[PDB]
């Protein structure tokens, strides 16, 4: 039987019979994670004998 | 006549450099079409608002 009204936006939808909610419950969730490393190392030597 | 010479030279030129650069962020939504909320919250660098 059913035929209650459901909607989401404008349209309307038959719930089943087995289902008790499908409900538009809207949520998101966003994660930016950015790990930039550097490192150098320079080592100049010079000897000189005369 | 007699001559002599003893020369040295010794140069030692370190160097070093680092960079550490983080960023993070997260925004979230509740409500909303799920559309405009993946619109929204994913995040622009040069806008977070």
């Amino acid at each position: 039987g059913g035929c209650s009204p459901h909607y989401i936006l404008n349209t309307r939808f038959r719930k089943p019979y087995n289902v008790e909610s499908y409900t538009p419950q809207t949520q998101g969730k966003y994660e930016f994670i950015l790990k930039e490393y550097e490192s150098y190392s320079d080592f100049e030597r010079n000897v000189t004998e005369k | 006549s007699s001559h002599g010479c003893k020369e040295l030279e010794n140069a030692l030129k370190a160097a070093s450099g680092t960079q550490n650069n983080v960023l993070r962020g997260e925004p979230f939504i509740r409500g909303g079409g799920a559309g405009f909320i993946s619109g929204l919250s994913y995040l622009e660098l040069d806008n977070p608002a």
